[PDB]
């Protein structure tokens, strides 16, 4: 496999890795015909995250490893995050990023300014595919809004708040309420949004789901810094919620379990 | 009467450079006619020297031809920055050391407010001598510090050693680490704009404990230029050209033994 | 101890 | 779980709003738990640990709407215990907001409900859990008796004090603060290795068996508690008095804009 990234897409790739790192401890790489797939799951596999980078996202993309089978692997998330840990430096210093398969290690080369080259020889494990189908169209309820709108909506909560409730109230109002599992009481915070903030709202009123805010922040952060729209597809409580983002040459979707 | 009398219109011209070698609790100070040399050592392998020449001080008078005392560097730096670490609002310094058995006296003044410090001094122990002469230097490289500042701040600290390769051939100048995640190489071509001087006659590969070399980052950040040298023993010399707030040039040096 | 011996091309 | 008292108030002035936020931020630093006192004309934030704190707001100066009533007309007061962080977090939303509403509610349990109107309209509602203090305990939540200080002196620049104190904290935890009637105040720490003394002068003294003007009154205190108080002072006040009762207590009498702040730090030994 060989993936060559240039220009602004280098920082974009870095942001995606950052976003995934806030979900799971292991990064799953799988070069496909329709592009490079970066995936992960949380410790309990109650959260699933995937970034798909189109072939044209890369200046050069070869999924196949001549002499090898198709790469299906995993790397320690912290290790891969380390290569892209400072996004501010990715932008200022890194001009090109090359991800290739040497057959021992996964090689990540950063072609930097003034002829400087940084080479990472990462160890990896051949493993199972993390591909799992989660169709948004199967969900009866949905909403879509600019990521920055949702970023504002989550701002009032504590950074340490684990779970948040997304609900649809009277007047087609969208409500975000902090969730707390019960001898001292916690402050309840409720952000209440008008439908004007939303580009699309298709959900019966009274419907509410509770999911992990910490993980939701992970995807939201990527979509914010990229100024993209975020869609939330969901069903009944206890059923997973599907969070999707779309750009011209990449797809991102997070699947979070909801409380019962 | 006083063995050492030093004065500064700006205390930061002393405190800033001293912070670049602050990786131990204690430091040995040497005051000659040239100025003040502060030395910090660790594990009998690494030594950092800060040189503040007499020309920096608005007043710098020394009696005997060498005054040496040991002191708590952490306390000294706490006192030198007693009026804050981020102030046209300056803090004047007057430093007085009577002699053996007497405390170091610090008189800091800002906006009329005066802080008087008195720090007791300990028995100076033998300063290591790495015996590093230019006539024994094998390879030498001078780099613009800015283009290396952040790349160095990131080297994998989970690795045990930092491997420095300098060569007339590719990759010319390489910094390598070997941590849990795997291998990592940082390469600088000799034709690079960051490369101000390249004098490598012979391929040399030396390894150093990264824990010993990590504090030199502090010097790198303050420096505008950095000189990297290895000798026939494999000993490392890192010299940092530091421009203070008055445009004056002072130096910090790091020696480190091979592993 | 000896004063600094700068190796810079000054 | 009923209470026949009530309280409703509103802030619409941006200056008052930011100002109300700074106060809650200041209190959260001084103690984790705080007692809020509601009267028809004032709001008080009370700490009585062992450091005391008496902070007083005149209501007319912050709220465009304000209405309360206690359990009885004779004792027309409300005493509420709450976690300071909760109010601070709630009011951090109120900063640069459009309007602020605050109301005593009892949905699931007695709360101080903070409704914040953000402009796109967006409404943030914080339900701050509160503990209603019985009238029996109001005696322990009154204005502190202020002892006659041996020396009263105007404080220097609080930002200068904070910088000196926090660096002194790195050296020792025991701080001596001393002052005289000749506009001088010293901050002293002293260990076996190092002595540090910071000299403030020309500070001036408020007027009124008289003592020598140069005679120094002092008190040993916990430097972390002084630093606590100084850090909570993001802005330098219109009035900053330092009252020292020799070897007993230091009393800080601050008045910034509308808000009075009384802070008491006991002698360490």
């Amino acid at each position: 496999m060989k993936c060559l990234v240039t220009g602004g897409n280098v920082k974009v790739l870095g942001k995606a890795v950052h976003s995934l790192s806030r979900i799971g401890d292991e990064l799953y790489l799988e070069p496909l015909e329709d592009g490079l797939s970066l995936r992960t799951v949380n410790s309990s596999r109650s959260a699933y995250a995937c970034f798909l980078f189109a072939p044209l996202f890369f200046q050069q993309y070869q999924a196949a490893t001549p002499g090898q089978d198709l790469l299906r692997c995993k790397i320690l998330m912290k290790s891969f995050l380390s290569v892209f840990r400072s996004l501010a430096m990715l932008e200022k210093t890194v001009e090109k990023c090359c991800i290739s398969l040497n057959s021992s290690r996964l090689v990540v080369q950063l072609h930097c300014k003034f002829g400087v080259r940084k080479t990472h020889n990462l160890s990896f494990q051949d493993c199972e595919s993390l591909q799992a189908v989660f169709d948004p169209a199967s969900c009866p309820h949905m909403l879509r809004a600019p990521a920055r709108v949702l970023g504002e909506a989550v701002l009032p909560f504590s950074p340490a708040l684990a779970e948040v409730t997304l609900g649809i109230g009277r007047g087609r109002r969208v409500i975000l309420r902090s969730y707390h599992e019960e001898t001292a009481k916690a402050m309840v915070t409720e952000m209440c949004l008008g439908e004007e903030d939303f580009q699309q709202l298709q959900a019966q009123e009274g419907v509410a789901i509770t999911f992990c805010l910490k993980e939701f922040r992970g995807l939201l952060s990527f979509a914010e810094s990229a100024n993209l729209n975020l869609s939330i597809h969901f069903d009944a409580p206890g059923r997973p919620a599907i969070f999707t983002i779309k750009d011209s040459l990449l797809d991102g979707h997070f699947v979070l379990a909801t409380l019962s | 009467q006083y063995s050492l009398v030093a004065s500064l219109d700006n205390v930061r011209n002393l405190s800033t450079i001293l912070k670049a070698i602050h990786f131990r609790e204690h430091a040995t100070c040497f005051a000659t006619k040239n100025g003040i040399k502060v030395t910090v050592e660790n594990a009998k392998c690494v030594q950092a020297n800060a040189f503040i020449q007499a020309g920096i001080f608005q007043e710098f008078k020394v009696q005997e031809e060498s005054v040496t005392f040991r002191i708590n560097l952490t306390v000294l730096l706490d006192c030198l920055s007693i009026f804050g670490s981020s102030p046209g609002t300056l803090t004047a310094l007057r430093m007085c050391y009577q002699g053996y058995g007497y405390p170091l006296m610090l008189f800091l003044e800002e906006g009329g407010v005066v802080t008087v410090c008195k720090i007791n001094t300990q028995e100076p122990e033998e300063t290591l001598d790495f015996d590093f002469c230019s006539t024994n230097v094998i390879n030498k490289i001078i780099l613009q510090s800015e283009g290396l500042r952040e790349a160095f701040s990131e080297l994998d600290m989970t690795s045990e050693v930092l491997q420095i390769t300098m060569s007339p051939d590719k990759p010319y100048f390489r910094l390598s680490t070997f941590g849990n995640a795997g291998s990592s190489h940082l390469d600088y071509p000799k034709d690079s704009d960051l490369m101000e001087a390249f004098h490598c006659n012979q391929t040399q590969v030396n390894r150093y404990k990264i824990s010993l070399l990590k504090p030199s980052t502090k010097a790198l950040v303050l420096s505008c230029k950095v000189s990297i040298r290895t000798d026939n023993r494999g000993f490392l010399s890192l010299q940092y050209m530091i421009r203070n707030e008055d445009g004056q040039i002072c130096f910090v040096e790091y020696y480190c033994c091979p592993d | 101890t000896d004063w600094v011996d700068p190796s810079f091309d000054d | 779980h009923h209470h026949h008292h009530k309280f409703r108030a509103k802030i619409v002035d941006g200056a008052c709003l930011n100002h109300f936020t700074r106060i809650s931020n200041m209190i959260a630093k001084l103690a984790k738990t705080c007692t809020l006192r509601i009267s028809p004309d004032k709001l008080n934030f009370i700490l009585c640990d062992g450091v005391s704190m008496w902070c007083e707001l005149e209501q007319e100066n912050f709220f465009n709407e304000f209405q309360m009533e206690g359990v009885s007309a004779e004792n027309n007061e409300i005493y509420l215990e709450l976690t300071s962080e909760n109010l601070s977090r709630a009011l951090k939303t109120a900063q640069n907001a459009r309007a602020l509403k605050i109301k005593l509610t009892n949905k699931h349990f007695p709360c101080l409900t903070v409704s914040v109107e953000l402009l796109s309209s967006r409404i943030v509602t914080h339900d701050i859990p509160i503990k209603v203090i019985p009238r029996k305990l109001w005696k322990d939540l009154q204005e502190p008796v202020v002892p006659d200080p041996d020396v009263s002196i105007y404080l220097p620049v609080l930002k200068t004090m904070k910088s000196v104190v926090e660096k002194m904290k790195n050296i020792s935890n025991h701080l001596v603060i001393e002052a005289n009637l000749d506009g001088e105040l010293n901050l002293k720490i002293e260990t076996e290795l190092v002595c540090v003394t910071t000299h403030f002068k020309d500070l001036g003294n408020p007027p009124l068996e008289d003592r020598n003007v140069e005679h120094m009154a002092e008190v040993h205190i916990d430097i972390r508690k002084l630093l606590q108080f100084l850090a909570g002072q993001q802005v330098n006040p219109t009035k900053a008095l330092c009252n020292i009762v020799n070897n007993k207590m230091v009393h800080f009498d601050l008045l910034h804009e509308d808000v009075s702040l009384q802070y008491f730090i006991p002698a360490l030994s």
